[PDB]
């Protein structure tokens, strides 16, 4: 029968979806029988370890993959054509992020879910600009830049001056920029750069082989990640009774943006079926929901967009690594909804100017956010300081952060893939 | 003789989440279960690199000696500019590149050498 | 003359042994006619600096050499053949580790180092311990490192947050990346990248040529450093002898423990591994030992298996001519996996600590201490004093007192060098057996 | 015109001179009307930010532009507070950095402390691999690696070509960066004139 052949052809999709469902079921079953209280610390850690192993495996290869893929993509197109494609890509990213932020603000205002060193927003923007252009490639491979305030003048004149220091991270934005510039420079040379192009292409192909092995391992890690995240709950009833409206706002905004807005944009600009593209990219979406990080599912997204969908290699390898960092619609909607929720918690009114600042700072924060689990929580402080009325009690946002963060990751990777397909059609025209 | 330690946990869960997210080698978001809750209590780390504090001093808590100091990097345990406490000795077989824990380790082993040599003499 | 040709051919090994002898003599002379007190700390640092320079030179070479050699070795052999060869290599490594651990336990039980126990001589506080499950999770995390660049200079290790000392201590574990090269993760990534490169094809061929040329240049650097190595070995030995105080007085009651450790190392290195080599290859093991003398003396001087790995690789390549691919695949793996001397040290030390506190050893305790010593020898760091953490894990697993760990750190400076010598000898002998097998 | 050709060919140096002059003018303008204390350090950082950006761009290219083309030059020439002792030891340790990757973003240094409070106030020197970028160790390693590649026969030709192509690409980035430079020197000069006062 053709059913077995179809199952064999779509074994990866079925395995990943069943892994997610079985992770949910196993988490619920273990939580019912003890809720980790009977498990204890050592058994709980042994239970949650395989998901951490999968996350480490996927983070192991992200740096060489991004660097080599971006070098190859930037060296595969003329500087004028690459510049035009990049301009269109950033225009699409900005428009989608603004739409997501506006939808989040509007939905949070409609449903009303609401009812320590500081950090200046100018310094945050300067930190983002400094992270765009790193001062040391090897140092930027494993850590980023952040500013610090200290009192160095006399005690009579106490003013905060900003000093700079390196904090732990990955600084993917500066490496992305350097890889793009290096690829453009390599194509600028003639036969001299061909050896380097072949070198980086070979390195990328080997990284893709490791990607294939790791994604074949992935479903067990996804299942254990979901099960461990579900088990760690403390008081489901009280937590839901407190944060149900906020969770509903976030999830409804994500669902509306991912099922109505982006498919409409893709259909308007392409006159094709966006849901066929979504069916092609189901597996990276399920991986993003399992791992809650856009960087870990980036290789699977590139492979699925290249193979399942008719997208050229250079277009995907140039667009997807950039969008995995700078295009974060789900994080924007999260941060806007959370800012409105926190403002309503403290009974602080928001007029037009506060809403505009929320939108702009949310776009900037989504640009600056990292593709790591709970990556959008950190820039929520930047947004709250921009509004400067919502003192940073983001502790109430947590304890439901994993699920909404997973939805944010799904929305971000979906926006990236849809933009890649739109640009592929625009190039084809 | 050392002054009592004033090394409490994070006042808010967000600060603990922020400093545990930016630690070196962080791979996943910390769970809400692992975050400290309720009233703050005394806490102590079992290892601290020397490049996290400008200076360290001895403190007493429950008749036990600890090292205390102020952190200078948000990636270091406890946060940025937060007075934290750590144990007199580090973990066995572990080193922090000099610092107070190491200096205590060599001090203890040299005391052992001195007393064992005195035992040999007797 | 024939004697002139003999010295010209074997000039390096004679320089190395003369350097070791001169270092011992110079250390004894300086300690007798002075020491750390007659000359100041600045003079001591200036005196011991050349050995530190040699150690830094050897440590600079480890990362590119290991990465390129393992990539080439994994890409130069079929995946099935590589898997079979790795299975045989791991079988040999664990067999040797069990034999060394059993010999150490037997000698420690026969000679009773902790029978007298002097006057206990233990209290300040208790050092924090690391759980066995946490150590195994740390090993599994160090496999497949999260960041490739960060793994080149720092490695993951779990710590603890002692909360509520009066309030029912929970000891919450929190992990972080601490200083120290992650050799095992780089080894695993290099092997996987090599097999992926072979699976690719012509692109893999280009990358293979790149990494092989890099490895050859690194070997040229190793050849240059190996000539300076005897002076660094001499100064290491002299400075380490001078710095350590009141010789003999420390040994007067630690002689049983020292005799157990060194006798176990000598028996394993002169009667077990040569016997296995002779029974599997029918050659002369002592010719192989003569070929590998100067990596052994380098290991004794530096007390680090990783530091002497390039010299051992070169000496295995030129003398006793194991093929390049099999040697460059076997030596890096055994440099971080095969540790016979370390396991014998930890078994003897744990039995001695148990006898210090007057605790019974029974049978299941011996079995589990052997198993944990074997399972924790793998993944241990090749840096000096790298066996202390694994010994602590063993002590935690066996439920023995920890406060007597200071006696182990008291005299570990020489026996650790003996352990390094035994580990690199086991590496070379395993390479010899595999080379003889592939010759057939 | 010949003068037009002279202006077009030497555009970069004249732009740099004009940038220095305009930076001086802007520095005196800010330090005069308005006041250097009115904006404060918080706005001064944003005012001098383009110069910091130019400095970061210049510092990002140092490591490849050194290591590549030093391997290239060495393989193509062909055969024909701190005390004196501690500073010398630090210099010797930085020549052989003992870790290639770690040498790219930090360097060894010796610091003094009074940790040995027993007896007299003895100064015990310690090293902790402070933040740096370590020109010396990378330069020595690159020269040695180039000489080793020269010692190799046709095997090292692939590596020589690889590093030469990397150096050429780095030179292309250098040429691109030096076009942004006049804004950087302008803002650096303006910031230095604003910060100080001697007239």
């Amino acid at each position: 029968d053709q059913v077995r052949r179809c199952l064999r052809a779509n074994l990866l999709v079925l395995l990943t979806v069943v892994a997610v469902v079985a992770g949910v079921a196993l988490g619920l079953g273990v939580s019912g029988a003890g809720g980790a209280l009977a498990l204890g610390p050592e058994r709980l850690s042994a239970f949650v370890f395989p998901g951490e192993l999968l996350l480490r495996l996927l983070r192991m290869i992200i740096l060489p993959l991004v660097v080599c893929s971006l070098i190859g993509g930037a060296a595969s197109l003329d500087p004028g054509a690459l510049g035009r494609l990049g301009a269109w890509a950033l225009l699409f990213f900005l428009v989608t992020t603004l739409l997501a932020s506006a939808l989040g603000v509007g939905l949070a205002l409609a449903l009303q879910p609401g009812a320590a060193p500081s950090k200046e927003v100018l310094d945050s923007f300067l930190d983002l600009a400094r992270n765009i252009f790193p001062s040391n490639l090897v140092s930027a491979a494993f850590r980023s830049y952040s500013t610090t305030y200290e009192e160095r003048n006399i005690t009579g004149t106490r003013v905060k001056v900003p000093v700079g220091q390196e904090v732990e991270g990955m600084n993917i934005l500066g490496l992305v920029v350097f890889a793009i510039v290096f690829g453009v420079a390599l194509r600028k040379l003639g036969p001299e750069g061909e050896l380097l192009i072949r070198f980086f292409n070979s390195f990328n192909e080997a990284t893709m082989v490791l990607v294939s092995w790791i994604m074949w391992y992935a479903p067990v890690g996804i299942m254990f990640l979901v099960a461990g995240k579900i088990v760690e709950m403390e008081d489901v009833g009280l937590l839901f009774a407190r944060l149900g409206k906020y969770i509903l706002c976030c999830l409804l905004g994500h669902a509306i943006h991912g099922l109505l807005v982006l498919p409409l944009i893709y259909f308007l600009f392409t006159r094709k079926n966006p849901y066929r593209f979504l069916w092609g990219i189901v597996t990276p979406l399920a991986t993003a929901f399992g791992t809650s990080s856009s960087s870990a599912t980036l290789p699977l997204m590139m492979k699925c967009v290249e193979e399942n969908n008719g997208v050229a290699k250079h277009i995907s390898r140039f667009i997807l690594p950039i969008g995995a960092t700078v295009n974060m619609d789900g994080a924007a909607l999260f941060q806007c909804v959370a800012a409105v929720f926190i403002a309503q918690l403290s009974q602080q009114s928001l007029d037009f100017v506060k809403i505009i600042t929320i939108l702009v700072t949310a776009t900037a924060s989504s640009v600056g956010a990292a593709g790591i689990p709970a990556g959008g929580v950190l820039t929520l402080a930047i947004i709250l300081e921009a509004v400067n009325l919502p003192v940073d009690h983001i502790s109430l946002i947590l304890a439901v952060d994993w699920l909404v963060d997973r939805s944010c990751t799904v929305l971000n990777v979906e926006g990236d893939a849809l933009g890649a397909g739109l640009l592929q059609n625009y190039v084809d025209r | 003789a050392p002054p009592p330690c004033r090394c409490m946990t994070s006042s808010s869960p967000y600060q603990e989440f922020l400093w545990r997210m930016q630690r070196p080698g962080n791979i996943d978001a910390p769970s809400y279960r692992s975050l400290s809750k309720g009233t703050p209590t005394f806490t102590a780390h079992t290892h601290m690199p020397r490049n996290c504090y400008h200076s360290a001093t001895l403190c007493m808590h429950a008749n036990t000696h600890y090292w205390t100091g102020k952190m200078i990097n948000p990636s270091c345990p406890g946060g940025l500019g937060v007075t934290v406490c750590w144990t007199y000795f580090t973990q066995t077989g572990m080193s922090d590149g000099g610092g107070v824990q190491d200096q205590a380790r060599e001090k203890h082993v040299k005391e052992v050498i001195s007393q064992l040599t005195r035992v040999h003499g007797t």
